């Protein structure tokens, strides 16, 4: 369910930087990140650490 | 007469798998007037990178930024010239429903000759398979064949490796050939992968 737990916080980080709750968000991210990191693709990592960047 | 820049309309977007997000729209009238085009993007209240249109992809813009999956950002184009600046209609969308793989390769016949009826096929899905899950369209035909036989689409509907194509004529040559795409239908077919051949045996 690696993936499956990964489409959940992309979910939660979706819905905290729409709610005006950064810093919840990059915290959901950075756990996704983790994520990837040790069992996932590129593309996918790739994908969080451009989210993160545009937070700032 | 000279005019200020019309509203694009028609703006599109598409990720081929490799390329990064690649947008297109519809300028509108000649304004007889040079005329920039930026695209501008951004996801929550943050913004991304404005992309600037080449002078000579004036209706495209390939952005700067890597590909983002699995949240909602919001794109539009703003068009301007010295007489006056507009902007299309914003459009919301997750990218990774817009998604253009590359066909699967090494497709290959495995038991050529081996049973009468029957061939299985083996493909490798692309690396886009790590994102979303895959749909395939799968055509088979004779080797003096005018037109195309179809694969049931509804068989190849999720991502596999292989499949067992039935019913065919014993000692018959035929060829193959897939494409995949987005198990929702929400995306951009692949183009056609290289053709496979084998045999049917007696
Ligand atoms: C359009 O872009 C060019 C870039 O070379 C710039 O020189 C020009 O001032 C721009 N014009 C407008 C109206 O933005
Ligand atoms: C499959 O395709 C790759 C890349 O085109 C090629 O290097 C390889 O030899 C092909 N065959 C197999 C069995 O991997």
């Amino acid at each position: 369910d690696i993936s499956e737990r990964f489409r959940r916080l992309m979910r939660r980080a979706d819905e905290l930087a729409r709610r005006g709750n950064p810093e919840e968000a990059r915290k959901v991210l950075e756990e996704a990140e983790e994520l990837m990191e040790r069992y996932g693709s590129p593309e996918l990592l790739e994908s969080v650490r451009m989210l993160l960047e545009v937070l700032g | 007469g000279s005019l200020p820049p019309e509203k694009p309309k028609n703006l599109s977007c598409i990720v081929n798998e490799g390329k990064k997000m690649r947008c297109e729209w519809d300028g509108g009238r000649e304004t007889h007037l040079e005329t920039n085009f930026t695209l501008k993007s951004e996801w929550a209240t943050h913004k991304f990178a404005d992309c600037k249109a080449k002078r000579d992809t004036p209706t495209s813009c390939t952005v700067d930024y890597s590909t983002v999956y699995f949240v909602n950002i919001e794109v539009w184009v703003e068009a301007e010239n010295a007489l006056g600046k507009v902007t299309s209609d914003h459009i919301n969308f997750d990218p990774v429903y817009k998604v253009k793989p590359n066909p699967p390769h090494n497709l290959s016949v495995i038991n050529s000759e081996e049973l009468s009826s029957i061939l299985k096929l083996t493909w490798t899905n692309p690396s886009i398979k790590s994102v979303i899950i895959l749909k395939y369209n799968i055509q088979y035909r004779t080797k003096d064949a005018s037109t195309w036989s179809q694969i049931p689409p509804e068989d190849t509907a999720s991502t596999r490796s292989s499949f067992t194509v039935q019913d065919l004529k014993p000692f018959t040559e035929y060829v193959f050939r897939i494409r995949c795409m987005k198990e929702d239908g929400k995306g951009y077919w692949s183009d056609w992968s290289e053709e496979a051949s084998g045999i049917t045996a007696a």
